[PDB]
């Protein structure tokens, strides 16, 4: 289970798409 | 007085399946 979670887990203003992907991460990883 | 973006991140999620 460690090994599934490793494998997933692979100026700010210029930045914020950025926090667009956590938020996909955040739906990616617990969809 | 951004929808490449998406796509591609789905890209990579489902590279990690």
């Amino acid at each position: 289970e460690a090994n599934d979670n490793v494998k997933f887990l692979k100026l700010v203003d210029l930045f914020k798409p950025i926090m667009h992907t956590l938020m996909l991460i955040w739906k990616h990883s617990k969809s | 007085k951004t929808e490449e973006q998406l796509k591609a991140l789905e890209d990579e999620f489902f590279k990690t399946t």
